[PDB]
């Protein structure tokens, strides 16, 4: 919440933000497939 | 130029973007866990 | 004043080089005494106001955040700002 | 600035007592660097 590794050297600190945004997007796209395959569609079939 | 630089560089120290990214990621995890739990409850209710 | 001073003093992470610890009010005289030298006290108060306004611009630098132990946290600036506004109002009151 | 400074420095004949040689700009910091301490530079300019 309040650490050095969060407010870095330059005021810009844009490269770290973009790297984190990339990692977050990768995780979100993987999670879409994971959740769709594990529980969403087995439930959707019964509801249909 | 110096006046504007001071004014904007001071304001760019109030906020820390990496904390806000961390909170966004936590909110996403909360959302998907929430829909998993809601599916559990709806499934149990229909089963009963 | 003194509580805000200590709040701002504890809310900084720099290595004392350019933003320094603010000394407590009235180092020259003891204002608890019945008859103190009040000119010294007003001098110290004006010195504090000037020092705060001077460190303001070093708060607005790009490269202040350098290293573990030399950097500026996001809560330092509101503490300094509250201290500055309070000193400004206090001086405006003490003038007449 | 620096060329005019050296022009004025070479155009005096006094013995340095009251009109002195002007030092070259930004003795405190190296402004060639990517991130210099610009407050020091502005201080030096105002001093000049």
């Amino acid at each position: 919440y309040l650490h050095w590794d969060t407010d870095l050297a330059t005021n810009d600190e844009d490269e770290a933000y973009y790297k984190a945004k990339l990692d977050f997007a990768i995780e979100t796209y993987a999670k879409i497939l994971f959740n769709g395959e594990v529980w969403q569609e087995p439930l959707a079939y019964v509801q249909n | 130029l110096r006046a504007d630089s001071i004014a904007k560089n001071l304001e760019a120290q109030k906020s820390d973007v990496l904390v806000r990214q961390l909170f966004l990621e936590r909110a996403t995890a909360q959302r998907d866990t929430l829909r998993v739990v809601e599916a559990i409850f709806s499934t149990s209710a229909r089963y009963v | 004043i003194n509580l805000l001073i200590d709040a701002a003093n504890a809310a900084n992470r720099t290595d004392r080089a350019e933003i320094e610890d603010y000394a407590h009010l009235y180092t020259q005289t003891d204002i608890a005494l019945e008859t103190p030298q009040l000119a010294y006290a007003f001098q110290d108060l004006k010195a504090l106001q000037a020092e705060v306004d001077a460190d303001f611009e070093w708060l607005g630098e790009f490269g202040i955040d350098q290293e573990d132990g030399n950097y500026v946290q996001r809560y330092h600036l509101p503490a300094v700002e509250a201290l500055k506004a309070e000193v400004d109002a206090r001086v405006a009151a003490i003038e007449p």
